């Protein structure tokens, strides 16, 4: 069956970032499209799952040269007396038979909590005792002491947007769009590339995949650096570099990663 | 659980009981010790048959002589077989605390 | 209204190894720019409230719970009160040479639930705005870390807001407190003039910071390290009990002794 | 009376509601049906579903069955259980105790329908101290006498204060009760 | 006691009829919704390694409100989103319990997977029986705590008893809060669950270099417009505008010092003060904690440190600071 066909089918339209990834991916002509998806009203409802008796009446009197109202009305149409009793009797257990359808902890170092990851002469501390406890034995100098018009002119000038202590672009828009555009698909294709390269996986079959993606990694990366020249050849001004940096920084791991596992080998 | 009936101790498996089961004992002692038929009731649909077993054993272990067996009816057969069940773990408990069994046979019909 | 505590690093050591060198700066003038500080924020308004902690290596102590001078008689009796019990505090102190630096975090948790107190205490027809206008003055210790976090969260849940006025050193769990709070941090520079600094970024209120123009935040560097040699590492191996950071893989870590199983 | 009053439910759109409220379930004379209806109910008591459980007083099922916790929670009683007048045999029963033992056939009867209710509502206290409400929904159990013949240890418990709650203020007291009830000793 | 730190919890609500019922003094779903939004709030408070999700049922039928996620913000949006909604149809804990096991079967095993179903409609109509769902949940290891409404549901009793996880029934609208406020907690770690190490990795604030020499343009990572600075990862070196957040490349959970600092207290219990009424040689008017004058006959002191503290002191430090102020010299 062509249950691949029919999903795409059904997700042409309706989602637009779906398609336009998965479409970009081949604009270019990048890889194969296989890998993509390789690699990722209530009464009657009611009265059907209630009345296995009804459902059998619908499946002999499908509509044939008869019509919906008519079925309709065909639902509602001591003896009787005791008719009504077993009738809900009847229907309860019908609803109830369709609902059942088939370590203390210890601890030997406490103090690292303490000093966590936050990082890092007898005679003085007397001498500093002394020397302090003899420094206030005059208060309330405020008329003068505490503040001078140099000095607060000096705070001031230093708080202005040139002094100390205080130091102190939205013009493109239409390629904010690109940009956001170019960085999906990004993270979309690194999702797949870094889905298990952290992970060692030291099997053939396992390792199997990540070799077509690391390969795969290439070929993208081969098409978006001319996207990058034609963005780049209009002001250069507003440079975009973080880019850049994704793509080497996989390339690192990448390269560093086979060098290590030709080490291992 | 031993409890210090007036009329004589009594054992009793469970932890704990209530002021109306004191009641429920010392009036069925009053009773026995009559030797007279009487009637009381008692709300709880289980706990009576449990107290009222362990008296009856009881008073059966004071004075043998006075009563020869108990004949303990109730109304339908998959009621009596919690009542059985009742008095199976009377007797586990009792047995447990004497460390030994003793001539005692109890039984459905 | 806006209850205003300002925690006072009178650390003594310091204070006196600078009274020592006979620098311009001493501690009587820091605490008398703190005092002039607390004369202006309640001289702002009556509703507004004060008061102030003193820190020590030993313990901290409140130094807060006519008119001589032709003086507002509400700030003659704070003037006083503060003069007296600091002069006391500082005159007695034993000595213990083992615990030397300066137990800044134990006193914000005084802060704190003090603040607790004065919130319960008021009316619910008037709201109240707290800060705490720490005022650090020597290097922190590094057994305190858990303990400053602990009071530092409590705080955010509580909102209040920790200012940091650190000078003659930069401490950077100070910063990273203030940081989580949002309470501004500003490192002065010239110890004499400080009083300038808290009459412009300190003592206006959270109503009207946001609404006025102050030294940009400082760039705090959320450092992680492994409980081993105590350096920055930028992947931390956690485990579900402990939850530390740590050095590398390792088949069990030291500081759970737990069953870990290999895959 | 049962299936009088059930009919008259069904005509009106309170049944539907009670159907849509909680399952509901009803006893026949029929044995078999009596007992695959009450497994059924023990499940719903047990599933999601719930259920309501229409019965006789005089039906054998009342007297075998014990509700226990989470069974039979709430136990309605729809008016006082009186025989019908007809039953001949009940007559030769009446009058000769009238005649002999000397006891008012109004007392008898009265008696023999107290007994019964209380037989029939006292199944809920079965046993482990389990919540649960007796509801009688009938101005007659409010009459002294019918409090008096009343077996104690419900009586005591009921007070006056709760003796004639219109349906409102009796559905207001259950949810309370049953929220203090709720919630550990 | 084992405590597991992280955890992935399913907020259960249930769309049912019954929650139209107004119990409580304003519409049942609008008090459960305005108070789980507050549950929400201080759960991320309180534990922020871990991350939520909300699995609204009605109608027979279970969506997913809002993804597993470490933004309560965006959580308490949905929730706002949902006061509104219809509030029509029936309940079925076998699709909200299907849709969270597999939404939980591929999260890591270190984890605790916990659910706490907000049950209100007693009934529980089911496409299967629930029964073997059960079986499933125990081989899963994934706890289930509900917290039932107005019923003591016996199948949720049954739930919960033997997945471990806990059953309540509202006694009133404080109640609820308390019950809420303690499931915010961890739970204790037991035989079944397991500890195992996980990757974890620390991003650093960064800005522009010099002058905004060379700098590092980029809008966000789940309308953003151009950032200057912001947060990034040793792995991805995608931009990231708020922290801790698990990576949308590597998988890997990036969080600060201080969130994990955070849970520190959980480690460490503050073990409870004996309260003396009467004063005990206690001379101190004023409250060591509070430097207040105690109004009331009571007091609080610890093992350690044997200091005094108020009703006010003490209800606060076992509430929220979680650790003695005095008794830390
Ligand atoms: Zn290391
Ligand atoms: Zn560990
Ligand atoms: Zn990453
Ligand atoms: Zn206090
Ligand atoms: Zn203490």
């Amino acid at each position: 069956a062509n249950k691949e066909l029919e999903e795409k089918n059904r997700m042409l339209q309706e989602d637009p970032v779906l398609f336009q990834l998965y479409k970009d991916l081949v604009v270019s002509q990048v890889i194969s499209a296989e890998e993509f998806w390789a690699n990722r009203s209530d009464i009657i409802e009611s009265i059907f799952r209630t009345y296995p008796a009804v459902k059998m009446k619908y499946a002999e009197n499908v509509p044939h040269n008869m019509t919906e109202k008519e079925f309709w009305t065909r639902f509602f149409q001591e003896n009787s007396n005791a008719a009504i009793i077993k009738r809900f009797n009847h229907h309860s257990a019908m609803v109830l038979a369709a609902g059942l359808r088939k370590i203390a902890l210890n601890l030997k170092k406490s103090d690292r909590y303490y000093h966590g990851p936050t990082p890092i002469t007898s005679q003085d501390i007397i001498n500093s005792f002394q020397s302090i406890r003899q420094e206030m034995e005059a208060y309330t100098p405020k008329l003068t002491q505490v503040l001078s018009s140099s000095a607060a002119s000096s705070t001031i000038t230093a708080l202005s947007p040139g002094g100390a202590l205080m130091q102190g672009q939205m013009v493109p828009n239409d390629i904010q769009s690109e940009l956001k555009h170019l960085y999906v698909a990004v993270g979309e294709l690194l999702r797949h590339f870094w889905s298990c390269f952290p992970v060692n996986t030291p099997f053939l079959e396992e390792k199997v995949v990540k070799m077509k993606s690391n390969l795969e990694r290439f070929q993208v990366t081969k098409l978006c650096p001319f996207q990058e020249k034609i963005r780049r050849q209009y002001l250069s001004t507003n440079l975009v570099s973080h880019i850049e940096e994704m793509l080497q920084t996989a390339y690192n791991k990448l390269h560093t990663w086979q060098s290590r596992r030709l080490m291992k080998k | 659980m031993k409890l210090n009936v007036d009329g004589l101790l009594v054992y009793f498996p469970y932890d704990y009981i209530y002021p109306e089961q004191f009641s429920y004992m010392r009036e069925l002692k009053r009773t026995l010790d009559a030797k007279g038929h009487g009637v009381l009731e008692m709300p709880s649909g289980t706990g009576k048959t449990v107290s009222l077993l362990a008296l009856i054993m009881a008073y059966q272990r004071a004075y043998p002589l006075e009563v020869t067996k108990l004949i303990y009816c109730s109304r339908t057969v998959p009621e009596i077989e919690k009542v059985i069940e009742e008095l199976r773990k009377l007797l586990n408990f009792y047995e447990k605390q004497e460390g030994e069994k003793l001539p005692f046979l109890g039984l459905a019909l | 209204l806006n209850l205003l505590v300002i925690v006072v690093d009178a650390n003594p050591i310091w204070w006196g190894k600078q009274a020592l060198k006979e620098s311009q700066f001493t501690l009587s003038k820091c605490i008398d720019a703190v005092m002039v500080l607390g004369n202006s924020h309640l001289f702002m308004n009556r509703s507004n409230k004060l008061a102030v902690i003193a820190s020590h290596i030993q313990e901290s102590r409140f130094l807060y719970p006519g008119s001589k001078d032709g003086k507002y008689e509400l700030l003659t009796s704070a003037n006083e009160v503060i003069v007296e019990e600091i002069k006391d505090l500082m005159t007695k102190s034993d000595i213990k040479g083992q615990h030397t630096e300066t137990l800044l975090a134990g006193s914000l948790a005084k802060a704190l639930c003090y603040i607790h107190r004065m919130n319960k205490e008021v009316k619910d027809n008037q709201e109240m705005k707290s800060r705490i206008l720490v005022i650090k003055a020597a290097e922190d210790s590094a057994l305190q870390y858990m303990n400053f976090m602990n009071v530092i969260f409590a705080a955010q849940k509580q909102n209040i807001l920790i200012d940091a006025c650190v000078l003659d050193s930069d401490s950077g769990l100070l910063q990273q407190a203030c940081d989580i709070t949002g309470g501004l941090y500003l490192k002065v520079p010239q110890m004499p003039s400080l009083l300038q600094y808290l009459l412009w970024v300190f003592l206006p209120d959270q109503d009207q910071r946001s609404q006025l123009i102050l030294p940009p935040p400082v760039h705090v560097d959320y450092r992680a390290a492994c409980f081993c040699h105590r350096n920055l590492i930028e992947i931390g191996y956690v485990c579900s009990v402990c939850l530390s950071i740590f050095c590398n893989f390792s088949p069990i870590c030291t500081t759970c002794e737990t069953a870990f199983k290999i895959s | 009376y049962m299936e009088s009053t059930v009919a008259s439910w069904y005509e009106q759109g309170i049944l539907e509601n009670i159907q849509r409220n909680k399952l509901l379930f009803i006893e026949t004379q029929d044995g078999a049906e009596t007992s695959v209806a009450l497994e059924k109910y023990q499940e719903a008591c047990e599933n999601g579903r719930g259920a309501i459980l229409l019965s006789v007083a005089r039906g054998k099922v009342s007297e075998g069955i014990d509700f226990v916790h989470h069974y039979g929670r709430a136990v309605i009683m729809f008016g006082v259980p009186y025989v019908y007048t007809q039953s001949r045999i009940l007559k030769a029963r009446l009058e000769y105790l009238r005649d002999q033992f000397q006891i008012r056939e109004n007392d008898f009867l009265t008696f023999d329908a107290m007994r019964h209710a209380a037989q029939c509502v006292g199944r809920a206290i079965r046993g482990k101290t389990d919540y649960g409400l007796m509801v009688f929904a009938d101005k007659r159990f409010a009459r002294g006498d019918k409090r008096g013949k009343l077996p104690r240890w419900i009586q005591e418990h009921l007070t006056d204060a709760n003796l004639n709650l219109t349906v409102d203020e009796g559905v207001q007291v259950a949810k309370y009760f049953l929220r203090q009830m709720a919630q550990p000793f | 006691v084992r405590l597991g730190m992280m955890r992935h919890l399913y907020v259960v609500v249930d769309g049912s009829r019954t929650m139209e019922d107004q119990d409580l003094k304003p519409n049942r779903l609008t008090c459960t919704l305005k108070l789980l939004e507050y549950f929400v709030e201080e759960y991320f408070d309180q534990n922020p390694i871990s991350q939520i999700g909300i699995i609204v049922t009605k109608s027979k039928r279970a969506e997913k409100l809002t993804e597993l996620s470490g933004n309560p913000r965006k959580h308490i949006t949905s929730l706002k989103k949902a006061v509104d909604m219809t509030c029509h149809g029936e309940p079925s804990l076998y699709n909200s319990l299907s849709i969270a096991m597999q939404t939980l079967k591929h999260m890591p095993g270190h984890t605790s997977r916990e659910v706490l179903i907000i049950f209100s409609s007693l009934t529980t109509c089911d496409p299967s029986n629930i029964y073997d769902l059960i079986k499933t949940l125990k081989a899963a290891k994934i706890r289930v705590s509900v917290i039932g409404l107005s019923a003591e549901v016996r199948v949720c009793t049954v739930l919960a008893r033997e997945t471990g996880g806990t059953y309540h029934v509202i006694l009133d609208e404080s109640h609820y809060k308390e019950l809420l406020t303690h499931h915010v907690s961890p739970p204790p770690a037991s035989s079944s669950s397991e500890c195992s190490l996980i990757r974890m990795g620390f991003p650093q604030h960064t800005i522009a270099s010099l002058s905004d020499q060379d700098a590092k343009p980029s809008f966000s990572m789940a309308e953003p417009g151009l950032t200057l600075g912001g947060y990034f990862c040793p792995q991805c070196r995608a931009k990231y505008c708020e922290l801790p957040v698990e990576c949308k490349i590597c998988g890997l959970t990036l969080v600060s010092a201080p969130h994990l600092a955070r849970s520190y207290h959980h480690l460490f219990p503050l073990d409870a003060f004996q309260e003396i009424p009467l004063e005990e040689y206690n001379g101190e008017r004023f409250c060591y904690g509070c430097q207040g004058e105690l109004k009331d006959q009571h007091v609080y002191v610890c093992a350690v440190c044997q200091n005094v503290f108020c009703v006010d002191c003490d209800v606060f430090v076992h509430d929220s600071l979680h650790c003695c102020p005095g008794c830390i010299h």
